[PDB]
């Protein structure tokens, strides 16, 4: 057979093409917490993972199995409701939250004008899972990091959906693919490089990434929500954090460094003059080059997750809160007036072409 | 805009499913007492190609369809059976005459509209031989109203948002343009 | 008065010295608040020594000519 | 008078012609009741619900129910899976009865 | 069914149970008139809804602020 | 197979036994998500887009911030299925029978060259038609802050 | 003295991307194209000696409602929701396949289901009190009573 | 009153985190020096010959 054959296929195609998306996400994932060690290693004058394959290329691959297989702890023996929902919520709304993204012009699962709603709105789901995972625990240290968890999420949430409302507002779009489109002749970091400062601020506080780190401090309050979560639980809840640590990388480089768009405008072209268009090998290299220009500014962002891990003491909670209102959101708050007020002064109000 | 109606395809077959949707056909043909028309059978992307040639060439039954639909005072429909057929009818004649007299041109031109999201500011080089071939040919132009001349965006020498990845076959037929014809 | 804080009816230049120096998260987010509404001002300064505003867009449907209906129009007939 | 009845892009809507017909009527000045306005309240709400239609097609429905007409004869051809919706359905010339591609645009 | 007062028996023994069966009662409200204004084609329904979530939204706030304040009173002794 | 039926009778199963507030709250989650999944397929997914970062992301984690710090302290399976059976016969929200047997449907028609969002035509009424309302919305969540303070700020 | 152990994990996050990216940019891009050639399956596979170079299509992004317009036109032309055809004439097929969906117009299934959400003054008067319906009733009734005139 | 920058000069080190991305900088000139660690068991540390080991 091959006529039979050939139409299986194409009754599986979208199905290969959403896998090979999971694991280019996963890949990424995987293998940026090997990065987050091997890097802050090399800045503590240390080596980080070398051992667990080839110049530690398994590391994350052991790491998850070991958890994997583990015994999982249940208050009682069929409490697994308990463990499992806390993470299973945080790592299906960032896993949803992955639907928007688009790797070129149009590569996304979702395409729609309310895409920039839809991110915010995924996020603040997976926020739910974070504080579920405490409150369901009698656990002091586990329960502890809830209060502070709550508050540190909901008051760097509305500096993060202030930020990309202003963004929204330049091209008065709510659809990811217009925002990157919108920056062919310049990147929101230069105009708007306060709101990226701003925005990545936000960013850590959202995933709890230090300096930030008050709700899982080792020294505070060991694992924070963690300290009771084990084998399973803890790789889910953990992967999560990491999902998110390459998912708002990217949205930094999208909101002000581009997103697909090149760096050379030129160098584009030259190498795919390299191509024929009439051949479907013009379309992997382009796809190739608009997700490597992506995957470098992303990968900037993931490098200063970890950079900024390396080099700053952690922020006490109670200055942590007083922060993001008394400083971030009154700024945050002129800018909304601001931009505006001088797009409007030159008659340059914008619309979705 | 990808709202939800009762009027057209929608997102996905889970909103068929909650609505219960059913794609109903109509097999009766149009009554003997209307005389018939050949419809319009080009695509999306060659019609937005030539949308600024049928606003030059049928400007004034299109203007006068539209007067027929606005005095009808919500009979349109029906009242304007006739008039909506010299629009189908001079409509028809423009996308013949571009294919038996700049068929590569403006097959050029739309094969770049399907590269390139259909829109008219990733498409300039392939526009421009276009817009050119059908002047000499057929004596249409294209013009945007409301504006000066020296202002229209088509004649931006050096746009502000230009296309990310270029086409092959307009950069291709461009530069032999440039020796072809600027002598 | 080598230190006390400032009268703003009496020492309105020194009074916001002083809130540009111990407040500057509440200084100079007005300062940049206020840019916004001053920059809208200062508009019809813009209109009539760079450029005119832009031509109003299409955005009312097809555009109906405003006359009646032509009585010799022919052609294209069945 | 404030906007009602606005469509998802700002223009009037489907039942909007009705609805200002309405108030032309009531707000007239040559009606001495409002008896002449009753018709077009009706339409107003007919073109929003459509009871009247709809309880049209009961009848039908159920008067070709007490007749024995077919079904698949009398009403029209349709299709419920939109990937369905064929080339060979559609009667293109040389269409085959593959489903289409209704996974992305 | 709902007749003999059904929805009694689905409301929790807690103040703050209360407070969500009030949210869970307005929800219908809004998804009433999403409902009409989406079949209607009219976008004054949907700035309706958009101002009832508003409104539901601060009435939630005030209720919870009474009752944040009621339970802190109790434990009030605070003599420590 | 319309499921979600079956996710308002699992729903409508835990409202009627839950006792301590892990529960009750845990109904409010259970029912905005088939809000927002209903109202993403079918009627409007600008709307279910709108619930989420408003309910969930607003005022839901609300809840159990203040259950945290309230308390957490402290029938019979014939009966129950009996009520939800019994709860489950009769459906039918109207009694408009050909309303609800008969469909309909929409024609559509090219005279609106400027398509826009529903968002984009919303803002365009509440920022201009009904400024009115949107000025008393701010009054009203002006009152809340002073509103707040003044409830529970303790000196 | 750069360290190129600590870039190697690095330089596999980029293949992360590139790998997602790649694949889509070429297989979204490859199926549009191929549905865009033909009404069956013996045209969309096989490319004829004739034929000349293929011209493949990118897909769409940021539409409106007249590309679902557009969409439905461009299926009861070619077959498919993006094929192409600039035939100044269509076929006499076009004439006798216009789709036009009939849906119901149902309240949602929560509103109509739920424990709580279901009770209210006015919907127990839509579900259970007769006021209304028999009212309205009198309205189609005199449809069918006013046929004799 | 007695404070010698401007008002300015102590904003712009405020808002712009002037010593933060000072301490990145130099956390950043470390990523370019050769590393300390020793592949042990293949290396070992030193030893002198007062050490105490087994007996
Ligand atoms: C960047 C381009 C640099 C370059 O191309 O040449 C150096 C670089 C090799 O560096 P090197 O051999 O150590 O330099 C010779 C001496 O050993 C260098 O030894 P050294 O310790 O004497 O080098 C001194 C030099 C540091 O050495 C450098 O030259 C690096 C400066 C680059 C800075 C930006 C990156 O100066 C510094 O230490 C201060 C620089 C840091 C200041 C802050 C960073 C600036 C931003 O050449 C390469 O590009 C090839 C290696 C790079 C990795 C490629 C493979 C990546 C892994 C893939 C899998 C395999
Ligand atoms: C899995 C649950 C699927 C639920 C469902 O929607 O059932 C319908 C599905 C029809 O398959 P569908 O993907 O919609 O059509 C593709 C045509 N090109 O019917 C199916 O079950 C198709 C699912 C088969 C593909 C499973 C994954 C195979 C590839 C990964 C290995
Ligand atoms: C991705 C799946 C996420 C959900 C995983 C959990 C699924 C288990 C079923 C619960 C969800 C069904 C929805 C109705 C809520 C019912 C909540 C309840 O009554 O308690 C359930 C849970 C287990 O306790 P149980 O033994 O069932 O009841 C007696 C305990 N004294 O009591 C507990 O509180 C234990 C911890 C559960 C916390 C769940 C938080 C609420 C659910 C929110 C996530 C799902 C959102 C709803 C989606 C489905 C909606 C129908
Ligand atoms: C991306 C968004 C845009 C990002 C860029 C934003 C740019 C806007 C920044 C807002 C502020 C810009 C103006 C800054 C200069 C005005 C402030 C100033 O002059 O200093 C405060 C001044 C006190 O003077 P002082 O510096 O304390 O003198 C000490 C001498 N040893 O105080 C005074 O006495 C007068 C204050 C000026 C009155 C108008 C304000
Ligand atoms: C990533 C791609 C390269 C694999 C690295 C590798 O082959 O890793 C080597 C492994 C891991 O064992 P190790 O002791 O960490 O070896 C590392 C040597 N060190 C100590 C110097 C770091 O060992 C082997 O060769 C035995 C198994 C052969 C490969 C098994 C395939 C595993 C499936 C997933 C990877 C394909
Ligand atoms: C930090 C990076 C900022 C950057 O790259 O910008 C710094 C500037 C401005 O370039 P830009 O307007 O951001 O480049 C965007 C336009 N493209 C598409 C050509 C890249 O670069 C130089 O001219 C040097
Ligand atoms: C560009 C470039 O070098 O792309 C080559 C890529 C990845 O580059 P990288 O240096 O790991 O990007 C990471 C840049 N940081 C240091 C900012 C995180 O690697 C290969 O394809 C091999
Ligand atoms: C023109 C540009 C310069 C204007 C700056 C003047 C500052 C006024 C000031 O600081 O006013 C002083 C007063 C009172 O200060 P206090 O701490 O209560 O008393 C002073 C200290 N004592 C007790 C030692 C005397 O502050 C206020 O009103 C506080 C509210 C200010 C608004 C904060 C948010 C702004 C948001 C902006 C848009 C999102
Ligand atoms: C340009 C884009 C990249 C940098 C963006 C951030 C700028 C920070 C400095 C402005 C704030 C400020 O306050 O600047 C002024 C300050 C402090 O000056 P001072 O202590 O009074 O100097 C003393 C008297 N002098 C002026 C005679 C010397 O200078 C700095 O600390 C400079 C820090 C430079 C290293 C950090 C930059 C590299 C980070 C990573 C880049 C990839
Ligand atoms: C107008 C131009 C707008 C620019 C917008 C940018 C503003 C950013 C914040 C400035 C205010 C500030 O750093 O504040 C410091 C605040 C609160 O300090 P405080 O309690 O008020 O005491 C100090 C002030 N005193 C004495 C006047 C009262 O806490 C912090 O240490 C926050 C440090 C966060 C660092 C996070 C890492 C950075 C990652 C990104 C780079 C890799």
């Amino acid at each position: 057979m091959l006529n039979n054959l050939f139409d299986f296929i194409e009754y599986i195609e979208y199905w290969l093409i959403i896998v090979a998306f999971v694991a280019s996400v996963l890949i990424v994932v995987a293998y940026l917490t090997v990065a987050e060690r091997k890097t802050m290693g090399y800045m503590q004058r240390r080596l980080g993972p070398n051992a667990v394959g080839y110049y530690g290329v398994l590391m994350a691959v052991a790491d998850a199995l070991k958890l994997l297989s583990k015994e999982i702890v249940l208050p009682h023996n069929g409490d697994i409701i308990y463990v499992m929902s806390g993470p299973l919520i945080s790592l299906f709304s960032v896993l949803l939250s992955w639907a928007v993204i688009p790797f070129g012009p149009g590569l996304s699962l979702l395409d729609s004008e309310y895409s920039i709603i839809y991110l915010l709105a995924s996020g603040s789901i997976g926020v739910f899972g974070t504080v579920i995972v405490g409150w369901m625990s009698n656990s002091k240290y586990t329960v502890l990091a809830t209060v502070r968890t709550t508050a540190q999420l909901i008051s760097y949430e509305l500096v993060l959906t202030t930020v990309v409302f202003i963004i929204a507002l330049i091209v008065s779009s709510l659809n990811i693919n217009v925002i990157i489109e919108s920056q062919y002749n310049i990147w929101y970091i230069i105009p708007f490089f306060p709101l990226c400062l701003i925005f990545f601020i936000s960013a850590l506080a959202e995933t709890a990434r230090p300096p930030f780190d008050n709700v899982e401090a080792e020294s505070e309050l060991v694992s924070g929500h963690m300290t009771e979560l084990s084998a399973s639980p803890f790789v889910i809840f953990f992967l999560s954090e990491y999902c998110s640590m390459v998912l708002m990388s990217t949205l930094t480089a999208i909101f002000f460094f581009g997103g697909y768009l090149p760096f050379s405008n030129t160098i584009h072209h030259l190498i795919l003059n390299l191509f024929d268009q009439h051949s479907i090998y013009y379309f992997i290299i382009e796809g190739i080059l608009l997700s490597g220009y992506l995957a470098i500014k992303a990968n900037f962002f993931m490098f200063s997750f970890v950079w900024i891990r390396a080099a700053a003491p952690r922020l006490r909670y109670d200055l942590l809160i007083l922060f993001c209102w008394y400083v971030l959101l009154p700024i945050v708050f002129a800018i909304v007036v601001f931009a505006p007020g001088i797009l409007y002064c030159f008659d340059a109000l914008p619309v979705i072409i | 805009s990808s709202t939800h109606t009762n009027d057209s395809l929608n997102s996905s077959n889970y909103v068929d499913k909650l609505k219960d949707t059913h794609f109903v056909f109509e097999n009766d043909k149009l009554p003997s007492e209307i005389p018939d028309v050949e419809e319009v059978g080009a695509t999306t992307a060659p019609l937005l190609s030539a949308a600024y040639f049928i606003g030059a060439k049928c400007q004034d039954y299109n203007d006068d369809f539209m007067l027929c639909q606005k005095e009808a005072k919500g009979n349109g429909p029906i009242d304007c059976l006739k008039e909506g057929r010299r629009v189908t009818r001079c409509a028809s004649g423009v996308l013949k005459d571009l294919n038996t007299h700049c068929s590569d041109e403006f097959r050029l031109h739309w094969q770049c509209l399907s590269f390139s999201n259909l829109e008219y500011k990733n498409c300039r080089k392939a526009e421009s031989l276009l817009n050119k071939c059908v002047f000499e040919k057929m004596n249409l132009v294209k013009k945007i109203p409301g504006i000066p001349e020296d202002r229209q965006i088509h004649l931006k020498q050096n746009p502000v948002l230009k296309p990310v990845a270029l086409h092959q076959d307009s950069e291709v037929a461009f530069k032999k343009a440039q020796n072809e014809n600027s002598i | 008065a080598i230190g006390d804080y400032p009268v703003y009816y009496k020492q309105p230049i020194r009074w916001l010295s002083y809130h540009a120096h111990t407040r500057p998260h509440v200084f100079y987010a007005i300062a940049v608040a206020a840019l916004g509404p001053v920059f809208m001002m200062a508009t019809p300064l813009r209109r009539k020594f760079l450029y005119d505003d832009h031509e109003p867009l299409p955005a009312n449907g097809y555009p109906l000519p405003n006359r009646s209906r032509d009585k010799t129009l022919t052609g294209y007939d069945d | 008078a404030p906007l009602q009845q606005v469509g998802r892009h700002g223009g009037p809507n489907k039942c909007f012609g009705e609805f200002q017909r309405v108030v032309e009527c009531m707000t007239n000045a040559k009606h001495d009741s409002y008896e002449p306005c009753n018709n077009l309240k009706n339409d107003y709400l007919e073109c929003r619900k459509h009871k009247v239609e709809r309880y049209k097609a009961f009848l039908m429905q159920k008067h070709a129910e007490e007749l024995g007409k077919d079904p698949e004869e009398i009403g029209a051809p349709f299709v419920r899976k939109r990937r369905f919706l064929t080339s060979k359905t559609l009667g293109l010339v040389d269409g085959d009865d593959y489903e289409i591609g209704v996974e992305k645009i | 069914m709902d007749l003999i007062l059904l929805m009694l028996v689905a409301v929790g023994l807690n103040i703050i149970d209360i407070y969500i069966m009030i949210e869970i009662l307005i929800m219908g409200c809004t998804v009433n008139t999403i409902y009409s204004a989406s079949l209607d084609n009219d976008m004054i329904g949907l700035i309706y809804s958009l101002i009832q979530i508003i409104i539901a939204g601060v009435e939630s706030a005030i209720g919870l602020s009474i009752l944040v304040n009621y339970n802190r009173i109790r434990n009030s002794e605070e003599i420590e | 197979m319309n499921l979600e039926i079956l996710d308002l009778s699992i729903l409508g199963f835990y409202s009627l036994i839950s006792s301590n507030s892990f529960e009750s709250i845990a109904i409010l989650v259970a029912t905005i998500m088939p809000v927002i999944t209903e109202l993403w397929y079918n009627y409007s997914q600008l709307f279910a887009l709108l619930y989420t970062l408003i309910y969930v992301g607003a005022v839901v984690i609300l809840f159990v911030f203040i259950l945290s710090v309230i308390n957490e302290k402290e029938s019979g399976l014939f009966i129950l299925i009996l009520v939800l059976l019994l709860d489950d016969l009769d459906d039918n929200e109207s009694n408009d029978n050909d309303y609800n047997n008969v469909y309909i449907t929409d024609y559509a028609d090219w005279f609106n060259n400027y398509n826009e969002s529903d968002l984009s035509v919303i803002g365009n009424l509440l920022f201009t038609e009904y400024a009115l309302l949107l000025l008393i919305i701010s009054f009203i969540l002006l009152m809340s802050i002073i509103g707040l303070i003044l409830i529970v700020k303790k000196d | 003295m750069i360290p190129f152990e600590a870039l190697i994990p690095y330089a596999i996050m980029f293949a992360g991307f590139c790998l997602g990216g790649g694949v889509m940019n070429s297989a979204i891009t490859a199926d549009i194209t191929k549905r865009a050639r033909g009404p069956n399956q013996e045209i969309k596979r096989n490319v004829g000696e004739d034929e000349g170079p293929r011209n493949y299509t990118k897909p769409r992004y940021n539409t409106d409602q007249w590309d679902k317009y557009f969409a439905v036109r461009d299926l009861r032309l070619t077959g498919s929701l993006r094929g192409q055809s600039d035939n100044a004439v269509a076929e006499e097929s076009f004439k006798t396949n216009s789709i036009q969906p009939y849906s119901n117009t149902r309240r949602p299934w929560v509103l109509r289901r739920h424990i709580i959400m279901k009770n209210s003054p006015t919907k127990w008067a839509r579900k259970y009190s007769s006021r209304r319906d028999e009212r309205e009733q009198e309205i189609k009734d005199d449809y069918i009573r006013g046929m004799g005139e | 009153e007695e404070s010698s920058e401007s008002a300015l000069s102590k904003a712009t080190k405020w808002y712009l985190l002037s010593e933060i991305f000072r301490g990145l900088y130099i956390t950043l000139e470390m990523y370019f020096r050769a590393p300390y660690t020793i592949y042990y068991p293949f290396e070992k540390g030193p030893v002198s010959p007062r050490f105490r080991g087994e007996h």
